[PDB]
């Protein structure tokens, strides 16, 4: 799925906000099948559980 | 006293401006104009605004409980909520408000209509309705009560060991309502927590909710020019091993970003969805007259690692934009019989169902993260 | 006394806001906050901006901006200028300028974001009523010039077309010499569609050609003194000539003063669609040692005692844009087709242009009716 | 020709009333919109009425 709602309001848009202080798998390949995206999202969950338990 | 630069301006305005206005009107415009100009979130709460803040932070409301939707620019009711006095009365979906105490509607916005309809709970009120089949109005005389709106609710997911918990705004009921909601389901093996669109609320409920899950360390820290403050876990947390996946969205802000940030920095949950709103400050609400108050930005806040999110949101661990799930091209040929037996009542809103998981790929993605965590626990117990 | 509430509110703001601010900042925010809640048109000028305004005697898009229902909207772009070529239109809502949100800014803020040195780029995001999404426009600023006025003869008729695109200087001479060069003409079409405004002394300088006597317009505030009233003088050359005036939702201010004065004196027929009501005037006042305010000071009133705020002018004949109908029944029978019948004993407005908008056709059909009523009465 | 600012096909302005009737005694605005020649004939009478009223001197 894709980001259709590009124009929407954020803190950085408000008037008086407080200020700030070829040989690899590419993102264009991963967007073309959702099965490969789902494999990487499962590895990202596993890395967090290891970092918790350590 | 250095008000001369301002006093010259109010003196020139009342003399040369087009219309007649008093000093009471000019001073009221100057007060509401000053607070609106300090920062994006400071404000003046006159007597018509201050009652709403009290109602919303208590969870108590006095009125009919009919969901008006402005369909075709007119006051159509979409749904009465169950058990309100208006649901005990004869009004239904598709009823149109024609008059309030026999005073006429005119395609006006809902705001002054509810200001008239929200009479005190002791006093009965008359409403005039048009129902779409009838050449004549229906008239309802309704005896009133206080009505309660739950900000949080919890459901089972029909096929699996997992709960769905929705928190829609922060108020005095939230910490108690989540704690009893887990105690009622002792067989559960993980939480999907849905903070999408939640604008924030009371600061003591962000510290309260996140302390149900974290055992030790700082939750949030405050800074400002005057004495500045820090919050730490009380050591007494239940549920310290249970899996959590939390959903966040571009409309999630302020107190919603305190709990999502505390869970992310302590590795206690997985954050899923889209980049949040980025509100990084705390505001204090002060009474200034018998029925009027001011809201003023008083501190900036910092997440447990010392980072802050002012003007840039929390970033998810897993990013996923909204849509419906992909489908199998075979789909049993879309058989209309549905494997139904047809051989011949239940409160099925007790459970989340597969049809309404397929309609939201962000909810599916949160469940598939919990299924990964359950496998790693069964590996690591060896 | 009256400062009890205000001095309490100021004391808390100095005491317990996030950042260190002095009374000089708090008074300045209270001034700008007051004017922003007073009306849509007012502004405050500090000791830099007030002298800078006096020092300046150019470049821009040629958009005109106006506040309606709490949003910044386009009134009309001028025909020569970059925004007209870029595809900006009347009734567009302005959502962002160079990624600054318009959510809380004045007409004076938006004008100061747009105005600038020629060849400098700008980007604008717009919402338009029929569209599924916001539209993004990229435009390059310029200092283009074009004549506001031209006069063209209408092919196969006694009538003239007169276009007036904005009430800039010299419009009276530019219209008068165009009539003086065409002494055989028998009626005017006067096209004020999409004309956003201009100089008051030139607007009453146009209608004084056509009206001999009475009040043209009047200007009023709450005070008796400075209640100006403008009246015609007897030199008006063209008192008997037929006129049809065209107006639409992109026409405002000085273009409504001309239309409303001709309508109330019965001197013309007004045709098209309802105007954009813009009936207010503002003045600039010094208030401190080196500072000024701009505020609305008076409203305009027509000869009938009606006011332009916010009703505008309604036409006598209403007609929306479109192309004229056409003849399909071309093979139908006539006396000339029967056997044994008794026998018989380009610097101008072309027909092809008149067929493309029915509003211009309707103006000419009104001048034909007027010409017949004159010939009857003579 | 018709206005582009549509009323989203609302039924008779929510078929307003506030508490047959010989309607064919009069020509309606709906039946004028169906014949541009009849509209054009009325616009001529509007123009004549203005010109005749200007001459009340």
């Amino acid at each position: 799925p894709e980001n259709e709602n590009k124009f929407s309001l954020k803190e950085a848009d408000l008037k008086h906000h407080l200020e700030q202080e070829e040989k690899e798998v590419t993102p264009k390949m991963i967007n073309d099948d959702i099965q490969l995206k789902t494999a990487i999202d499962s590895l990202k969950t596993w890395s967090i559980v290891d970092e918790k338990m350590d | 006293h250095m008000f001369s630069r301002f006093s010259n301006v109010v003196s020139e305005i009342e003399k040369k401006y087009v219309d007649k206005i008093s000093i009471s009107e000019i001073m009221t415009k100057a007060i509401e104009g000053l607070l609106s100009n300090l920062d994006a979130h400071s404000a003046y709460l006159n007597e018509k605004k201050f009652k709403e803040f009290q109602a919303q932070t208590e969870g108590e409301f006095g009125g009919l409980g009919i969901t008006v939707g402005m369909r075709d620019g007119v006051l159509t009711v979409i749904a009465p909520l169950e058990g309100t006095p208006a649901y005990k009365a004869g009004v239904k979906s598709g009823d149109n408000i024609l008059k309030i105490n026999n005073e006429s509607t005119l395609s006006m916005s809902i705001d002054d209509a509810i200001n008239l309809m929200r009479g005190k709970p002791k006093t009965p009120i008359q409403i005039t309705i048009v129902r779409k089949n009838e050449p004549k109005p229906l008239v309802f005389n309704i005896i009133r009560d206080i009505i309660k709106l739950p900000s949080v609710y919890v459901k089972k997911i029909k096929e699996t060991p997992y709960l769905y918990v929705r928190v829609s705004g922060f108020d005095k009921n939230v910490t108690k309502s989540v704690l009893e909601g887990l105690k009622a389901n002792p067989k559960a093996k993980g939480i999907v927590l849905d903070l999408r669109g939640n604008p924030g609320g009371l600061l003591n409920q962000a510290v309260g909710l996140s302390n149900l899950f974290i055992k030790e360390g700082v939750l949030v820290s405050q800074k400002g020019k005057n004495k500045s403050l820090e919050y730490k876990a009380n050591g007494r947390a239940p549920y310290t091993n249970l899996p959590i996946a939390v959903l966040v969205n571009g409309g999630s802000a302020a107190a919603s970003e305190i709990v999502a940030g505390a869970l992310q920095d302590h590795k206690r949950a997985v954050i899923i969805g889209e980049k949040t709103f980025g509100a990084g400050s705390v505001a204090m609400l002060l009474p200034v007259n018998k029925d009027e108050a001011i809201k003023i930005t008083t501190a900036r806040y910092y997440l447990p690692s010392g980072r802050t999110i002012q003007a840039k949101g929390i970033t998810p661990d897993i990013v996923i934009y909204p849509g419906k799930v992909p489908e199998n091209e075979n789909k049993f040929s879309l058989k209309e019989a549905d494997l139904k037996h047809h051989l011949e009542k239940n409160e099925e809103e007790k459970e989340v169902t597969p049809k309404m998981i397929n309609d939201d790929i962000q909810l599916k993605t949160a469940i598939d993260s919990l299924k990964t965590w359950s496998i790693v626990d069964e590996k690591m117990d060896e």
